[PDB]
RNA sequence: AAACUAUACCGACUCGGGAUCGGCUGGAAUAAAUGUCCAGUCGGCACCGUAUGAGAAAUCAAAGUCUUUGGGUUCUGGGGGAAG
RNA sequence: GGACAUACGUUUGCAAACUAAAAUCGGCGUUCGACUUAGGGAGUAAACAUUUUACUGUGAAAAAAUUAGAGUGUUCCAGGCAGGUUUUAGCCCGAAUACAUUAGCAUGGAAUAAUGGAAUAGGACUAAGUCCAUUUUAUUGGUUCUUGGAUUUGGUAAU
């Protein structure tokens, strides 16, 4: 009533079971799209036992994973489970002989499964363009801590 | 010419706290015997306070920078 | 004693005496009572002291469990005193330091302190040895192919207790660690203002 | 020499080599903790506490006779002076200040001063702050300070 | 403040050899800094050598031969890939005789040329002729 | 503003010498002085002598330790006049 | 590069190199010998040593051009041809190589540099108990159990 309303109008899985299952009235009925990316990646426990149909998750849906994996830092956690990553390296100069900082902006689609948090590393995968900007979904988080300012931080993760 | 390493006692003795090689402080402390009571009480000879006498009150020490004025005629030893 | 000892297998010939020397010195002095009554051994070794002379001149270190560490220390000068007079052979007592390696790291949640480190532990025998004293100065040299030489500034005022054990500790450092030890006497450096 | 482009020198203090607990001294680590712990109840600084120590009762370093430094003992023992000595003094100056300030509106020599000092404060709330040694959302503005003088 | 006390104890030394000084001290000291130290001893510069142990980062004492004529370091201390050598070796070094160009590599630290044996080098780290 | 030492700040070194201002530590005479002197020594203006060290030189103990060209960082210049 | 020395690893499978026991076989319980179980180096491959920088090395970096090997285009530019009929309805030989920094991949690594691990506490290793989750057992239950995770406790460690 909750996780499948929610303002949208409908929110069903890739795997239409469901209604029908009422004719399997004895074994376990409640499944959900299971699925396993595998590329030495574990399967979010939270993401089995959810009530979250979202299609742009690599663990509830059609959504493969391939060639580019990502580890960067998280900037924003606003957005309907996207967030921007920033990633901080060092670009050499040719004639000066040293280097300059420098900082790309991502894009990262996030299955509810794994719960964000402002400031943590987080590692995305290689999807399928999901819209004008995004093209990598989260996978793997790990939490950290960082007092304050996310922008002063850069580390050469 | 002079050896850095076996340097003379004296040179040593006259130059300034850090810069001696191994470097070590003047500051040193004393058991300090009250013109009545008697007690023992060890001070400290750079005290940056007055000290009184635990047993009965008496006064003892004086602060300045550095040394440690000592009340009238108290007992001093240099414990080391 | 397999008492006064962890492992509480078996003793060797130096190890079993030393633990009824242990054992005899709490029961024949009243004082060493309390402190002995608490040190507790880890494991003894005995070492050779081999000099030009065709001498044999043998003596033991005893490893005391770092728990008695403390207690060690506070009645260190009388118990060595004692034991050398009953196993007439030279004693000195170390503490049972555990080395943790330097790339072998294998709990990722577990810090390597320094405090159990090589230059840490090693460097703490040659406290140990001397015991009863602590040096005042040491040093480094580098003879030029690539020695390095430990001269050690021990205090004058304990000339006697130390002078003797002098070439014992060298043999058993040359032994444990690997580093040649030579010791210098100087008069206590006493800095202080005298005032007349 | 911290914000002096032309003043600096050298005040004192040279830890002796010797690292062991003076000889003519004898008390057990807890013997001393007392003293501190109970000196501290009455409301010292790990600063001054060990002054004492020193002056009054001959322990030269605490830490070398414990194996703790004072401010660890203290905060094992719940006698922890909440603020670092660090901050509330540079702060309480820092108040000193606005408080002269006031009456002498037109002091100029102060109001310069005072600049120097409010900055040295935020440099510590960067710092304590980043160890975690005091609650992000921490803040000396005149409320900060005024929260203390209550 | 301080920085590269490799550089702080080396000019100190260089100085010493320019002034003629019979030895010198140097004050804050690090394992580098003994390290360098026993590599230009190694090659014969400096003669015999000893660390006093200053209860918080030695000092040592090196005694001066008379054959050091420059002993420096290199600002950062850039990288510098195997092929990056003659470029140095002809930049730093007063000729194709007295190659002294220590680096700092994986494995560990090595002369200009022990460098080229190992077959690796790396970072720069200082020079001495 | 010729807001001038016309000489950025932090740091390490290196020649000699006394005299200073502030603090400290030893000592001597008187005397028992918030004084005087002798000797140290940190820190502060400054001077004297001198360099097989620097410079175009005047000169510089730093304007030194830079072709034996690289401690950290900020600002500035690129013939003159028109022009700040 | 090994080894060993409180000392850069652990498991696996392979190979194994020698030794300590027990068996069998021969001669006269033992003197000895060959042949078995156990044992790690060494010898490979996969799993581990906080994360990068940086450096080694190889995979990738089109051709032509630059460098450059062979090669008398009459020298040469330069083309890539050409060399021997005296085995000539066939012979000999060629079209090589290097550099390619910046970002990506595989990989060896010990220095400098940054980054990190146990401090409210909690961590670590270990045993048991309990709870949640779960693979193969035909499948569904119920127990159990393997395997992950959660706690409580007790033991071990110089916490
Ligand atoms: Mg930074
Ligand atoms: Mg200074
Ligand atoms: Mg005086
Ligand atoms: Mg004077
Ligand atoms: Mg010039
Ligand atoms: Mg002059
Ligand atoms: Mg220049
Ligand atoms: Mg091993
Ligand atoms: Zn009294």
């Amino acid at each position: 009533m909750d996780t499948q309303i929610q303002r949208a109008y409908q929110k069903q899985d890739g795997v239409f079971l469901n209604s029908k299952k009422l004719l399997a009235k004895k074994t376990s009925a409640g499944v959900r799209y299971y699925k396993n990316i595998g590329l030495g990646f574990k399967t979010p426990k939270e993401a089995i036992e959810g009530t979250y149909v979202d299609k742009k998750c690599p663990f509830t849906s059609n959504l493969s994973i391939r060639g580019k994996i990502i580890k960067g830092l998280v900037i924003s956690t606003k957005m309907n489970r996207t967030v921007i990553i920033r990633r901080d390296y060092l670009h050499y100069v040719r004639k000066y002989n040293r280097y300059e900082k420098r900082h790309r902006n991502i894009p990262v689609h996030i299955s509810p499964c794994f719960s964000v948090k402002e400031g943590d590393i987080l590692v995305a995968g290689q999807c399928r363009p999901i819209s004008k900007t995004v093209r990598f979904n989260a996978l793997q988080v790990v939490p950290n801590e960082i007092i304050g300012s996310v922008r002063k931080q850069f580390l050469l993760f | 010419e002079r050896d850095l390493l076996n340097p003379i006692y004296e040179e040593e003795k006259q130059k300034n706290k850090f810069k001696r090689l191994i470097q070590a402080p003047n500051s040193y402390f004393m058991d300090v015997k009250c013109a009545q009571c008697q007690n023992i009480q060890m001070i400290f000879s750079n005290a940056q306070s007055t000290i009184i006498c635990e047993k009965c009150s008496a006064i003892l020490c004086k602060p300045t920078g550095g040394k440690v004025q000592i009340q009238a005629g108290c007992a001093f030893k240099i414990k080391n | 004693a397999l008492a006064k000892f962890h492992k509480k297998q078996s003793l060797t010939k130096i190890e079993e005496q030393v633990g009824s020397a242990l054992v005899e010195l709490q029961n024949t002095h009243p004082d060493l009572k309390t402190s002995l009554e608490s040190i507790i051994l880890t494991q003894v070794k005995e070492f050779q002291i081999n000099k030009t002379n065709k001498k044999a001149k043998s003596a033991v270190l005893i490893y005391v469990h770092f728990q008695s560490y403390r207690v060690l220390l506070s009645a260190a000068r009388k118990l060595i005193i004692e034991l050398e007079k009953k196993l007439k052979q030279i004693v000195f007592f170390t503490a049972q330091r555990k080395i943790e390696s330097k790339w072998v790291k294998e709990h990722k949640s577990q810090q390597r302190p320094r405090s159990r480190c090589l230059t840490y532990v090693y460097d703490a025998l040659l406290d140990d040895l001397l015991l009863p004293s602590t040096l005042i100065g040491k040093r480094i040299r580098a003879r030029l192919d690539g020695t390095s030489f430990y001269r050690i500034q021990l205090d004058q005022n304990d000339r006697d207790f130390l002078e003797e054990k002098l070439d014992a500790i060298t043999h058993i450092y040359k032994t444990v660690t690997t580093r040649e030890v030579t010791f210098e006497f100087k008069e206590d450096k006493t800095f202080h203002t005298f005032k007349k | 020499m911290q914000m002096k482009g032309k003043g600096k020198g050298i005040s004192g203090s040279a830890l002796p080599f010797k690292r062991r607990s003076p000889k003519w001294l004898h008390m057990t680590p807890s013997t001393v903790v007392d003293l501190s712990v109970k000196l501290a109840k009455k409301g010292l600084t790990p600063s001054q506490i060990g002054v004492i120590l020193r002056d009054q009762h001959g322990i030269p370093q605490v830490r070398f006779l414990t194996g703790q430094k004072i401010l660890r003992i203290l905060k094992k023992n719940g006698c922890a002076p909440q603020l670092p000595e660090d901050l509330y003094f540079l702060i309480k100056k820092a108040l000193s200040i606005r408080k002269h300030l006031e009456k002498n509106r037109k002091d100029k020599d102060s109001k310069y001063r005072l600049i120097l000092v409010e900055s040295r404060i935020h440099r510590l709330s960067r710092y304590y702050k980043l160890n975690q040694k005091l609650p992000p959302k921490w803040k000396y503005n005149a409320q900060t300070a005024s929260a203390l003088v209550q | 403040v301080k920085v590269n006390i490799l550089a702080e104890c080396l000019k100190d030394l260089v100085n010493a050899e320019k002034m003629g000084k019979k030895q010198v001290l140097l004050r804050p000291v690090s394992k580098v800094v003994l390290k360098f130290l026993r590599i230009m001893q190694k090659n014969g510069y400096i003669g015999e050598f000893e660390v006093i142990d200053d209860h918080r980062s030695k000092k040592v004492v090196v005694e001066l031969i008379g054959r050091i004529n420059k002993c420096g370091v290199i600002s950062p201390r850039y990288d510098v890939p195997l092929a990056d050598f003659e470029k140095w070796t002809n930049n730093i070094l007063p000729s194709r005789q007295f190659g002294n160009v220590v680096l700092t590599t994986t494995y560990g630290i090595l002369t200009h040329e022990e460098c080229r044996k190992r077959h690796t080098g790396g970072k720069i780290l200082g020079f001495f002729y």
